[PDB]
RNA sequence: CGCUUCUCGGCUGUAGUAUCUGUUCUUAUCAGUUUAAUAUCUGAU
């Protein structure tokens, strides 16, 4: 089979970031990595939120990414560092919106290896040369230059390699105009692999190194290597030149050091741990994140712990000398990767698990109240430096940007019966967990909402200037009645706004610049603001059945469809033409172009008819009331609109189905989908600032342009009937939308994305969930190392009271003690406290996924942590529900010493919402794999698969096997089938039986894998994932009879040797696949959930000629399009095994981001048009998917 | 080259002097030598390409006429991203046939 | 002889077992730590943040299998 | 376009591959190197692992030029099936008792290492630990 | 210049391997070198 590679929901989670202005303006961006994607974000001042302005994916591992400034420069270049054996340097093109690539320079093999360079990344802070260095025996300078045409130039690269060499970091000693140093944490480790006592690795310390680049010699010499009293993990460059005291801080366990070379003492200062926080038997303190500021009069660091407590670290200092350094507890966020402060006052930080944040600055220098420390105290017994935490006072939180990393978990089901299936998530790290709900509409917001009386079918909303931000009026029209709101902020029916709607109308508008009109089937009414009303009659005894209202023309078809015009003059007043048509059937809706800023008259109008036509009609006074063009429709027309942004025409039918065609004097192409069993009404919507279209249907759509891209996303909201755009103080920029009965003001707060993520906070990092069928309820096992299970917090806080209690309180205090016992702090803000080693904290939580609230939660002890989850109902008992958990006990995670699990049975009592004991069952290894199988269960104790069976003392085995290797991981049956998934070889099919119950080995797979998880989709084929981010599909051979009872194997393992039929490489530890169908309609499609946040798909190909094309496709796309980083896209995709049967569907959707040259030269190649390219590319993704 | 099996590259850091093939050896692939689908520049180090040494053939050491080229099968086994792939020596053959 | 001294972790005739499992401990470091998505699972493993677990893998490269033999 | 022929030229080097006289095993490792070079990445790892079961007994000659044939198609077919097959065939004789097969098969891991160094991680073997030593990578053994 | 008759004719150097043909040890132990293991090599009766 051939498969095709999308995906839904980008990357989310951010590994580097950093700041500067690459737009090469006065404001400044952050450009962040997301590991395979590339993406540029604008931090928007005055409102605060983050918006993204351009993501690309680079198709390798951005393993460093650093900005840099060439000297006299205005534009920040991007360096980035990946593993192929490039360093490429990139120039953000505002005007072309891309990332133009400046350089590529080539110094050795690709992948992720341990001699070539790319993982570290240093740049002279003045922008001469940059450092590209490995983490072992070789670095690389290159120098930076710009000649004449302002263009940036590079040497070739210098070599500085030290053979037998680790580096810890490397950074840019900043030296004003002076010869460039480079600072970095090596240690040379060729003793301490000579020495068999063992003790030799034990006295071997890091070593600061000072590679000084001579210009005028043209090479890189060692100038300072000074060892250091511990092993420092990363460094931050101190300013200097006429800044500051040039230099290089070091951070290090539970110290913080000034080092810089010649003369300055180095100065130590231990990092301040908390009070008595309840995490630390031994564990020392490191810092995580840098965040350097120059606020143009001193300058500043913000320095994150390990738990996340922001320090703001100042030097204090005479001449050139450092005198002491002087740090103070700033504030506390959650932990990032990096930290990028912005000048304006801004602080983003990208929180590795889970969201990331955009804080403003509100008292930065923080030189008032706090206990500040310094280095320069003569306080000894350790550390001596208390700070106490606190909530936020610095930063006021501005923006939560979204994420999903980490996507522990994932099913696709459609529990809140929905027509649309859902997705729920599970995520995050620690305290920080959450179960999402993503679905694929927009976010609906309730602003207000308001019942009616009868039946309304009609809405609109008008001001009472173009002058006017916001409305003033609301027109609801019922059936047989009208009624006018007024917004006063209060909203309020009105009754002398003029219009006096006693019939039903059929539209309202603004007419004038301050003139409005009613339109009636009883006739028109101008109202102007002065309460002037010009009355017109319907001619005859026609009623007048359909109109299409401007800011400056009216067109109404009365009955027979005969269309009458109206224009609005100079004077204001509306002036009928002298001719009118009657078309060849009845009109059933008519739509004209909104009037352009310049312009007087709106040219082209779309008349949609009984005969399923829509026929285009000019209005230009020379050829008013004549045909243009024809669109013959398979069924009724239902309502059509014309907008901008390149002008379309939205075609909603009698049946659920929309289509858009481009606008011309002549129409041209095509583009249509299934909104959908209702007929669709469309309706124009100011959003964004821009221009946009709902689509009413059973559901209702949106479609919107979004950087020339339109997106046809549903809103995750109720069916409607009639919507109208809004802007108040109330709601700026809203809907007014009305359904059966009722009137909602609504407001789409967030238009980016794909998803509605809706969370519902955890206790621990949730392992997997499973769906209670019957009233549907998931049931979650939560585990994380390193945490106390909270009886033992509630006991260690017992502790520590009484011992400061005990500690000498005679002189006294027990104030202390009792306000630590009642004043939590928490532990989703603070970080929760790690407990050691080897200690297991987990829960076991019985969750409704609608509104998310825990129905029951049930701790474990200590040290036992829940590890495979299962519902099922047993055969030998009757219909009652069963949970088993797979517990262990002493796992130490590293080196691996497990001290024997558990298996919990409880029984689900009632419909699922508590949960019993009934009993527990000791097994001799951590059962990481249960799964129900023929009335009973599977376990896998890690080597040896059990059947098992229920007992009313403990649970009974009925068969084992020991053959299948290593350790067991995952158990998927497809009935009278097993397929164990080991650790590390691959899966193995394993036969059950019914007359005996034995478990027999009848294949297994050539290839080591380290299995993560797996999917079964046909009766032969498993598809799985692994570590190392690969997926696979292993389909058995045609033959491989099952039928084997019972020396040799064939090559030390099975016979029947499976084979593949796929190979691909994601970039994430891919953590979940499902078969599934995600749009009905649609087709099935392998959904897999990544672990950086990624939501991509893998679907099959229908016939040879689309399987044919999009091979052609992508590889042009290959040739003419290659990675940012330079590497190669075939070996980017074949990293670990070769690819074989996928296409790379996110190489094929980069047609769409090309210069038109680039493009035409591809179609043509391909024997197309690049609209019809475009067309089949994107036919593949709304047919499979979103 | 891959013929004479004495003759040593230069294997030193590749810089940005692009490397250049002489009138008699155009369209040669500098590892292979085969004459099918180039796909990469030759960068040669700084040492290969000082002073009188410029635009001088890779593997003659004759002055160089066009552009130098690894083929799309050193391309793909990555054999471009080894050393500058200047062949320093001339041992036992195109010497004796000077002596001859 | 010129492989070994110039690319690391080759290995030759006599490469005890020792020697090449200590190449192959170094290098799955290398590439845990430089792929992002090992790190975020061996961080999802423990309690660990990212700088810890790398501060942790790098402090190992030296002796990762113990002294010699 | 290597993909449509080479189902047809297979039974060629398959029987060239057998044949006593060493230029055939030469020039079929050579067509066998070309070959496995110009069908990467199309999924024809079934035929190229097929003709490496026939390549891989030509690893202990020591004629100069059928040797280098040899090694240029093994070094050709890693890019073509993996660095993971290639380590499967590369294992259990880089310990063999005789140095004239231990150098050989050194010499072939040298040339898939330095081929590919960050892809043979997924794909080395499990080695249990001695006495002394801990050998385990115990980082890849556990599981969310 | 033209006309006729007879007869003859044509239609090297370079790098490297695989083969034959040439000729070769019934030394007993021991020990050491060496080899995957023999072989090979080195000595004392
Ligand atoms: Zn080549
Ligand atoms: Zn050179
Ligand atoms: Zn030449």
């Amino acid at each position: 089979m051939f498969l095709y590679n999308l995906t839904l929901q980008r990357a989310t989670g951010i590994s580097f970031a950093i700041h500067g202005n690459f737009s090469g303006t006065k404001q400044q961006e952050i450009v962040v990595s997301r590991g395979k994607i590339l993406e540029l974000l604008r931090p928007d001042p005055n409102t605060g939120k983050v918006h993204t302005l351009l993501t690309v994916e680079v198709f390798g591992v951005i393993r460093s990414l650093m900005a840099f400034r060439l000297t006299g420069g205005t534009k920040d270049y991007i360096v980035v560092g990946s593993d192929s054996g490039r360093i490429v340097i990139l120039e953000y093109q505002p005007s072309k919106n891309m990332f133009e690539k400046i350089h590529q320079e080539t110094f050795g093999k690709s992948g992720c290896r341990r001699i070539v360079p790319g993982q570290f990344l240093a740049v002279d802070p003045k922008g001469r040369a940059v450092m590209i260095s490995a983490i072992e025996k070789q670095k690389l300078v290159y120098i930076l230059n710009r000649d004449a045409a302002a263009r940036l130039t590079i040497s070739s690269p210098l070599e500085a390699h030290k053979a037998n060499t680790l580096v810890y970091h490397v950074v840019g000693v900043d030296v004003g105009f002076e010869n460039p140093m480079f600072a970095c944490l090596e240690m040379d480790y060729e003793e301490a692999d000579n020495d068999p006592t063992g003790e030799a690795a034990a006295n071997t310390q890091q070593t600061l190194t000072f590679y000084e680049l001579d210009l005028g010699l043209n090479h890189v010499v060692r100038k300072y290597s000074e060892p250091l009293e511990e092993h420092g993990n990363f460094l931050i460059t101190v300013p200097g030149g006429s800044d500051g005291p040039s230099g290089v801080l070091i951070c290090s366990e539970n110290y913080i050091t000034y080092k810089n070379f010649g003369d300055q003492p180095d100065i130590r200062c231990p990092i301040p741990r908390r009070r008595n926080d309840l995490d630390d038997p031994e564990r020392g303190m490191i810092f995580v994140c840098s965040a350097t500021h120059k606020t143009k009069s001193m300058f500043f660091f913000l320095a994150q712990t390990e738990q996340g407590d922001i320090f703001k670290i100042t030097l204090e200092t005479d001449e050139d000398m450092v005198t002491e350094i002087r740090l103070k507890y700033f504030d506390t966020v959650p932990v990032a990767a990096a930290m990028c402060v912005l000048k304006t006052g801004f602080l983003f930080v990208a929180s590795e698990f889970g969201n990331h944040y955009l804080y403003q600055i509100a008292h930065l220098g923080d030189d008032d109240e706090e206990p500040e420390f310094s280095s320069a105290m003569p306080l000894e017994e350790g550390d001596t430096f208390f700070f106490q935490p606190r909530p936020l006072k610095n930063l006021v939180l501005v923006d939560e940007l979204d994420s999903l990393s980490p996507i522990l978990f994932c099913q696709i089901a459609d529990l809140a019966n929905e027509d649309t299936p859902q997705l729920y998530v599970a995520c995050g790290r620690g305290p920080r967990s959450s179960l999402r709900v993503l679905r694929h509409g927009l976010e609906v917001s309730e602003m207000a909402v308001s019942e009616l009386p009868g039946n309304p079918n009609a809405v609109w909303t008008v001001r009472r200037h173009i002058e006017d931000e916001f409305d003033a009026y609301i027109i609801v029209s019922f059936v047989n009645a009208t009624l006018v709101l007024s917004i006063g902020e209060t909203v309020e029916e009105v009754t002398d706004s003029g219009f006096l709607g006693t019939t039903p109308t059929l539209s309202c508008s603004l007419l004038g610049d301050d003139a409005l009109v009613q339109v009636y089937p009883d006739g028109i009414r101008h109202i102007r603001a002065d309460k002037r009303v010009n009355e017109w009659k319907t001619p005859g005894k026609k009623t007048i059945v359909k109109c299409a209202v401007n800011q400056r023309q009216v067109v109404i078809a009365l009955t027979g469809g005969e269309l009458v015009y109206f224009e609005m003059d100079p004077s204001g007043q509306l002036n009928e033409y002298t001719e009118r048509k009657e078309m060849s059937a009845d009109v059933v809706c008519m739509s004209l172009a909104n009037v352009p800023p310049g312009e007087q008259r709106s040219r082209f109008l779309a008349v949609g008819l009984v005969d399923n036509t829509v026929r285009i009609i000019s209005l230009d006074p020379s050829d008013c009331l004549q045909p243009l063009s024809m669109q013959a429709l398979p069924a009724q027309p239902e309502s059509l609109c014309i907008v901008e942004m390149f002008l379309y025409l939205n075609i909603g039918l009698q049946n659920g189905v929309l289509l858009r065609t481009v606008l011309d004097p002549v129409t041209g192409d095509l583009s249509d989908t299934r909104t959908g069993s209702r007929p669709v009404k469309l309706f124009r919507v100011r959003m964004q600032g821009q221009e946009a279209v709902l689509a009413m249907s059973s559901r209702s759509w949106l479609s919107y342009s979004y950087q020339s891209r339109f997106h046809l996303t549903p809103l995750s909201y109720e069916t409607l009937e009639f919507a109208s755009g809004f802007a108040s103080e109330q709601c700026p920029e809203g809907i007014v939308a009305i359904s059966t009965n009722t009137l909602r003001i609504l407001a789409l707060e967030k238009l980016g994305a794909v998803f509605n993520q809706v969370a519902f906070p955890l206790q621990y990092t949730p392992r997997k969930f499973v769906i209670h069928p019957e009233s549907n309820n998931l049931i979650i096992i939560e585990t994380d190392h390193n945490a106390y299970t909270e009886a033992t917090k509630a006991q260690r806080k017992q502790q520590m009271a009484e011992e400061m209690v005990e500690a000498a309180g005679e002189d006294l205090a027990a104030e202390m003690a009792a306000a630590f016992l009642n004043e939590n702090l928490p532990e989703s803000i603070f970080g929760a406290p790690k407990a050691g080693n080897g200690q297991w904290a987990s829960v076991i939580r019985v969750m409704n996924p609608i509104q998310g609230n825990t129905l029951d939660l049930v701790q474990l002890e200590q040290n036992e942590a829940a590890f495979s989850v299962a519902v099922c109902r047993f055969s030998n008992t009757g219909e009652d529900w069963y949970v088993l958990v797979g517990v262990a006990k002493d796992l130490i995670l590293n080196p691996r010493s497990v001290a024997g699990g558990f298996v919990y049975t409880y029984k689900l009592v009632n419909n699922g919402e508590k949960l019993e004991f009934l009993h527990k069952t000791p097994v001799e290894e951590v059962p990481a794999a249960i799964a129900p199988f023929q009335g009973r269960v599977l376990i896998g104790v890690g080597k040896l698969l059990r059947v098992y069976d229920l007992g009313k003392k403990k649970l009974l085995r009925k068969c084992e096997n020991k053959h299948i290797a290593n350790y067991i991981s995952g158990i998927q049956t497809i009935g009278h089938r097993v397929i164990v998934s080991d650790v590390q070889e691959s899966f193995i099919w394993v036969r059950y039986k019914r007359n005996e119950n034995q478990l027999i080995i009848f294949a297994d797979d050539t290839y080591p894998r380290w299995v993560t998880t797996a999917s079964l989709l046909d009766y032969d084929t498993v598809a799985g994932a692994d570590k190392f981010g690969n997926i696979c599909v292993v389909r058995l051979p045609p033959n491989t009879n099952d039928e084997v009872d019972e020396d040799r194997g064939l090559l030390n393992g099975a016979s029947q040797k499976a084979e593949v039929i796929m190979n691909y490489h994601v970039g994430e530890t891919v953590l979940s696949l499902q078969k599934t169908t995600l749009i009905p309609g649609g087709s099935e499609s392998l959904v897999y959930t990544t672990l950086s946040g990624g939501i991509g798909i893998l679907v099959p190909f229908t016939s040879h000629e689309d399987h044919d094309f999009f091979q052609h496709v992508e590889m042009h796309l290959r040739s003419e399009h290659p990675p940012l980083c330079g590497r190669d896209h075939l070996s980017f995709r074949s990293y670990y095994f070769p690819v074989k049967n996928v296409i790379d569907g996110d190489l094929c959707e980069q047609f769409n981001s090309m210069e038109p040259n680039k493009q035409k030269n591809v179609s043509e190649e391909l024997d197309r048009t690049p609209p019809e390219v475009s067309k089949k590319l994107e036919d593949i993704r709304t047919r499979y998917a979103f | 080259a891959k013929h004479h099996p004495d003759l040593i590259f230069c294997r030193k850091q590749a810089g940005v002097a692009i490397g250049r093939l002489c009138e008699k050896c155009d369209g040669k692939c500098v590892i292979c030598d085969s004459y099918v689908r180039p796909c990469t520049l030759v960068r040669i180090c700084d040492e290969c390409n000082y002073g009188s040494y410029q635009g001088r053939c890779v593997i003659c050491g004759g002055p160089g006429v066009s552009d130098a080229y690894y083929c799309k099968e050193c391309t793909i086994q990555e054999k471009d991203r080894d050393g500058c792939p200047k062949i320093v020596n001339l041992g036992s053959s195109k010497t004796d046939l000077f002596y001859e | 002889e010129h492989l070994q001294s110039k690319y690391i972790g080759t290995g030759h005739a006599d490469t005890t077992k020792w020697e090449w499992l200590v190449n192959q401990h170094r290098d799955s470091y290398c590439s845990y730590m430089g792929h992002f998505d090992l790190l975020n699972y061996f961080a999802i493993a423990e309690n660990e943040s990212k700088a810890r677990v790398r501060f942790n893998l790098m402090e190992k490269m030296l002796q990762p299998c113990g002294p010699p033999a | 376009m290597g993909k449509d022929y080479i189902y047809a030229v297979t039974p060629l080097l398959e029987d060239a591959l057998m044949d006593r006289d060493l230029v055939h095993r030469q020039t079929a490792s050579a067509v066998v190197q070309h070959m496995s070079l110009g069908v990467y990445g199309f999924g024809c790892e079934d035929s190229l692992n097929h003709l490496l079961n026939y390549v891989w007994p030509n690893v202990f000659e020591t004629s100069p030029h059928v040797i280098q044939a040899v090694m240029g198609a093994l070094e050709g077919l890693r890019v073509a099936i993996g660095p993971c097959r290639m380590l499967q065939y590369c294992l259990q004789g880089l310990f063999h008792p005789a140095r004239k097969v231990r150098d050989v098969y050194w010499k072939i891991y040298n040339s898939i290492y330095i081929g590919s160094q960050d892809a043979l991680i997924a794909h080395y073997p499990r080695i249990y630990n001695d006495d002394k030593n801990t050998y385990i990578r115990y980082e890849l053994d556990y599981i969310l």
